This record gives C-alpha cells, structure tokens and sequence, in this order.
C-alpha cells in the first residue's frame, strides 16, 4: 500500500538536509547516521569523510522536490520498508581551493530510495538509485 | 578526486 505523500516528502527532504550539512563546511558526517544505514550510509560516509578530508565542501540550492511514488511495505515482525520515487530539481557547488573555479551543477533527475524502518519506530534510508535527465 | 556530480542523490 501507498505511504503518505507528506510523510515521504518529509523523510526526502530530512536525508537532502542531512546530506547538507554533512557535506557543507561544517562537515557534519556523524549526522549521516541519523538517516542513512547500510551501503547508502558506507557511500555517503566514505564521501563525507573524503571531501573534509581534502578540505573541500559542498553548497546546495534545492529548487524542486517532488514524490513521484511511494509505497510501504510492512512485512510483520520482520520489519517494514519502503520505496519512495522522487524527481530533484537541484543546483550545487563544489567550494574546492586547489583549481582557480569552484564546479557547479544544475541536475533535474529521478532517483529511488530503499528505506527500512528499525526496531525504534525510525526510519533510516538503506539504498538508492540515480536516473539522470 | 572529487567531482561535483557526486552530491547527487
């Protein structure tokens, strides 16, 4: 059955703030935790530890978020999850120092999040897939 | 390195 579509526009647009801050010049990587597990949590982690570590960040501009699907699966005392369809809208820039021009970007595309909830009531994205347009 | 296209998602 469908989730809500609020209640998935708020987990997307919680992962695209924590994915903010952990890249952003504060370099908030323990807040991934709060989100992400599993190998979504391992890439972004690995991201966030790489890109503080050269001392590069990253800033952010969400111009659209929009949920295409999204479905619950609540599969007993196994567990739930989920699957959540989303198109981004979004522009970015790479603040590195070691070229003389920072690289941005403006990407609208569609991507797939693989959620599943833990045994505290929480929800934590597991997986994701990219489609670009 | 690193490239800006990898902050998406």
């Amino acid at each position: 059955r469908p989730m809500d579509t609020e209640e998935a526009e708020e987990l997307v647009r919680q992962w695209e703030n924590v994915k903010a801050e952990a890249l952003g010049p504060t370099h908030q990587v323990y807040s991934l935790s709060e989100v992400l597990d599993e190998s979504m949590l391992v890439q972004w982690q690995t991201l966030a530890q790489t890109a503080e570590a050269k001392s590069c960040y990253w800033r952010f501009v969400l111009l659209h978020l929009e949920v295409l699907q999204a479905h619950i699966f609540e599969d007993g005392i196994a567990g739930e999850a989920a699957e959540i369809e989303a198109l981004l809208e979004e522009a970015a820039e790479l603040v590195d120092e070691s070229q003389p021009k920072n690289a941005k970007y403006y990407s609208t595309y569609k991507i797939r999040y693989i959620l599943k909830k833990q045994e505290d009531g929480l929800w934590k994205f597991c997986q994701s897939d990219i489609q670009i347009q | 390195h690193l490239d800006v296209m990898m902050a998406r998602g």
